[PDB]
């Protein structure tokens, strides 16, 4: 079929900025192509077609060129809520083929995460497991470590984490943190702590609990 | 039943009939059709299945009573008995000469 | 002519040289269905209808019988016991221009599909939505044909 | 005031069937373009099958022979039946209205699509006990299939809630936490209270986070 | 097809008395008749057949007459356990129609309500919702009149009533009015009163709770 | 000792299928006329279809090629496979043994069967305070569908039980109060804790009612 | 589709009866010869049934 390449594979510009998305055909596709808009958790919208009209509805700050093999999509302004991923789409050739998507990343100022530790309900703990909850909330950038200590306990891949996406209001992350535990191996030791390290932090925060209160 | 009924309440009488065909002989048939017997001329007669054309005209031969055609030497058909009226009729060729 | 309104010539009272035809070297498609090639020369025929139209490079394909598409449901629909010969050439030197040649339309939208040798040029707004679309073009009322640049 | 509706999905062992749905609003779909588009979790949308205004049936190559895609008039209705489930077509799937089969302006909310041969399992619900401000919120553990879907207070407060994607543990269940910040002034007069719903089980717990 | 029609709609005789259900056919439909008795959440319970023939198990009250288009349903002694609906079902047309029903209401006497009202729980006031409950108890005839009272205030609509069924025991009703507030909007005021306006009463009985106790 | 016991109602989507059936006790339903007959919320019974002693299968006009009533003579059990429901479907079902679909002596208890596009929803229970006699309960709300049985000390208690019918609200949920009235001599010295039970949802509370 | 049962489309002439042709040259169905190898007008001459 028509392998088609988006590039880049993640674009991160400050807001206020022109972003420039480029899409490669395998063929040449004259100008039979759309682009879409993909929210997370949302299906996705079409913003222009035939390479170079706009769908309506979709805000002046896109637009599109190119013809043949190199396609390009414009957006002359970023704003907070184009946290998406975008797909170009060709429609000549006789299978429909989209785009690889390309996600958008809108850089805000450096925001320090607020970090609450959450320890395992009385009612999650007779059932056999345990659950410490280290939750990290509105930052900025997504790279933050969360190393555990349970007193000073070298802790390695016993945890998961979870991101949410880019927020469209402030363009914060989110992250949780899950440990678990058994409950004959949870209550061998008494001050379980989460440690962030984060570039808005000059030190990591460490949050604790005692067992025992 | 009550005559007080309404339709489809009221009683009805149906009869079917069933025709159906076996390879015994057929005796169920409908009333064979039968029209004024015309003499002397040439006519085409069927006369109980016996079909031809010919002139029929009254006959001097005396048949037995069960029997019915009457054939010559080169068994041609050439006497007849009439089925509603029971009299002889000589069947002749309408006529044929060289001009 | 376009393929929503193909021209039809009906080649009668008169002797057909075939092979002049399939030797010719610039025809990329010669396809005879229900007939052989080589014996066009000897059969004669009450009537011939030609058919001709400018499509796509890609849409040759559906001018066979049997076949589906937009141009065989909507534009050019051939019988099942199709007897004839399609005959397709590349005229990029012709029919393509700089500035685009936007002379040439199909049928896009249309409620069923055509029966075999079926035309139809009728140019009124598509109901899509099956609102009070009293003629006015907008939204959910389609133009039916859209043009090959 | 154009609104496309699926339904249908669910889990669904592989070799089994599936009969999706799509309700269509402001438009007749007897009368346009309907494709369907899934997209694998993770990763980018693929075409599935497409029906013409006429009534031609298309389908891509992973997906001939098994799917069949077609509509029934009288209801404004769209329907996919799905057959022979491979463990690929595990994915969210969208009807959505095209211009020809060109390009796709209105697309339908979409429903996932779960092949695998693991039992369907009711989630359970813990409460995290909350230590300005401060962040309170309830895990969802130990569910499949995918997903859940949690409210705060009914569905009153919508502002401050992060509901986390939820991760693949290695024993093959899901897990979740939704969380709300909430200022000290109501912190300690009002309690919150997360809706969380699995469809696929049918089961909803309206468990209370307290201090 | 047949539109089968059953008057009085609603019939309200005190007990002891013969009550005569009538019903119609829009063709004539013989004596192809059936009577069914339905209980509320109860099934319904055949109780004549061919317009004339009892159910073995039915009492003797139950009789039936009726010919042709007009048929009647003769209860010679009503009691207090015949408060139900009765359908009149005809089978000699191709579809089986069923009436419209008659609900069967027994006059006792006259009974004042027992009012009591139940304020929220605390419970459901920390989930923001409140519900208030005036329950009146034992009472007859159904209409009765509930006004909230927020001291002093206008309630209009904002409450939703339920009645049950009059009962086989003792021929009294049951209501109950629940208002439903907002957490912010319930604790603006102290005193919360339902008055309540029967037949039964010579003043209209007002119970009242505060919030602070 | 003839009895009829239906089974398998329950929330379904519209266009959904669903198979409701009825076992029997004290006949066979191989040799018998069955019927199944609906009744709408707050309206009357309406006839859908009948299965006659040889096996013959009549539908009303309403249900005629959706609906299909069939038996299966090795266990005595009546079914009603349902088919692309409506929204006018919701209703309760009976199956009936007929005399010769003429009348029917024998009626069953009864399913339920709602089509809407609702999600089935837990109740929550919550207590009233009480303040000669009074009177205590519960109030169970916030729920889908119906319906709701509300039980008090296990069924032990069943005279001066008033268990309200449920209302509509505007948000489309349903709401019951369930209340007992109980002199105050046992009123300090007894407890009383209301079984409400949601089928549906598959939910039990046994909430105490105390003073 | 099993594609190992083939028939000869194209011949220059009709068999004689009860003879077995094995051959399979490349057709020339045009003014053109092929030259043993395949172009246009030019084709094998076993088709498959599928
Ligand atoms: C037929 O009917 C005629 C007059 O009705 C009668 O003269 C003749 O004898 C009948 N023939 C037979 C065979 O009954």
């Amino acid at each position: 079929d028509v392998v088609m390449t988006q590039s880049p594979a993640t674009l991160s510009l400050s807001p206020g900025e022109k972003a420039t998305l480029s899409c490669r055909a395998s063929q040449s596709v004259s100008s039979y192509l759309a682009w879409y808009q993909q929210k997370p958790g949302q299906p996705p919208k079409l913003l222009i077609y035939w390479a170079s009209t706009r769908e309506s509805g979709v805000p002046d700050r896109f637009s599109g060129s190119g013809s043949g093999t190199d396609f390009t999509l414009t957006i002359s302004s970023l704003q907070a809520e184009d946290v998406a991923v975008y797909y170009c789409q060709q429609y000549g050739s006789s299978p429909l083929t989209f785009g690889g998507g390309t996600k958008v990343e809108i850089k805000r100022t450096v925001a320090a995460p607020s970090v609450f530790i959450f320890p395992p309900s009385d009612e999650q703990l007779k059932s056999g497991t345990a659950s410490v909850v280290c939750l990290l909330n509105n930052f900025y950038p997504r790279e933050a470590k969360v190393q555990w200590k349970v007193d000073n306990a070298l802790q390695s891949g016993n945890s998961q984490e979870s991101v949410t996406e880019q927020d469209s209001k402030d363009s914060t992350y989110s992250l949780s943190s899950t440990l678990t535990l058994s409950k004959a191996d949870y209550e061998k030791h008494k001050v379980y702590a989460c440690e962030v390290t984060h570039q808005g932090l000059s030190s990591p925060v460490t949050k604790s609990f005692n067992r025992g209160e | 039943f009550q005559p007080t009924y309404g339709v489809g309440y009221q009683p009805y009488r149906v009869v079917v009939l069933s025709f159906e065909l076996l390879h015994a002989p057929a005796t169920v048939c409908g009333p064979k059709k039968s029209t004024n017997l015309v003499k002397n001329k040439c006519v085409n007669f069927n006369f109980n299945g016996l079909t031809g054309t010919g002139v029929l005209t009254e006959s001097n031969k005396k048949f037995l009573p069960f029997q019915q055609f009457g054939r010559d030497i080169a068994d041609t058909t050439d006497a007849v008995r009439d089925p509603q009226t029971l009299e002889i009729l000589d069947i002749t060729p309408c006529s044929f000469g060289g001009v | 002519a376009s393929v929503y309104a193909w021209n039809r010539k009906r080649i009668s009272n008169c002797v057909a040289d075939y092979s002049v035809l399939y030797n010719s070297a610039s025809f990329s498609t010669f396809k005879c269905y229900g007939v052989s090639p080589t014996k066009l020369n000897d059969l004669c025929f009450t009537n011939v209808y030609a058919d001709s139209f400018v499509i796509r490079g890609d849409e040759v394909r559906q001018i066979a019988p049997g076949q589906t598409g937009k141009i065989a449901d909507y534009n050019y629909k051939l019988p099942d016991d199709f007897t004839g010969c399609v005959i397709a050439w590349n005229s990029n030197n012709l029919d393509s221009k700089v500035g685009g040649n936007y002379n040439y339309l199909y049928r896009l939208f249309r409620k069923s599909n055509l029966k075999p040798f079926e035309r139809d040029i009728s140019t009124e707004i598509y109901q899509a939505g099956s609102t009070p679309c009293n003629g006015v073009e907008g939204f959910n009322c389609y133009f039916p044909l859209q043009s090959y640049g | 005031e154009v609104q496309l509706v699926e339904s249908g999905g669910g889990l669904v062992q592989p070799g089994g069937s599936l009969r999706l749905s799509c309700a269509a609003s402001g438009f007749t779909v007897s009368s346009n373009y309907m494709s369907w588009v899934r997209q694998a979790p993770g990763k980018g949308l693929e075409w599935v099958s497409v029906i013409y205004s006429g009534g031609s049936t298309y389908y891509a190559d992973s997906v001939k022979g098994r799917f069949t895609i077609s509509r029934h008039n009288s209801k404004n209705t769209l329907y996919l039946q799905m057959n022979s489930l491979r463990a690929e077509d595990t994915a969210v799937y969208y009807c959505a209205r095209g211009y020809g089969d060109y390009y796709f302006d209105y697309w339908g909310q979409g429903t996932l699509v779960t092949v695998s041969s693991a039992s369907t399992k009711g989630p359970s619900v813990f409460p995290l006990a909350p230590s300005g401000t401060a962040a309170l919120g309830c895990l969802v553990k130990d569910y499949f299939p995918e997903p859940v879907t949690v409210s705060w207070n009914s569905g009153a407060l919508t502002s401050g809630v992060h509901t986390f994607p939820a991760v693949l543990q290695s024993s093959g269940l899901y897990s979740l936490s939704s969380v709300v910040t909430v200022p000290s002034s109501s912190l300690g007069t009002q309690t919150y209270i997360c809706n969380v719903n699995h469809k696929p089980s049918n089961t909803k717990v309206d468990k209370k986070v307290e201090p």
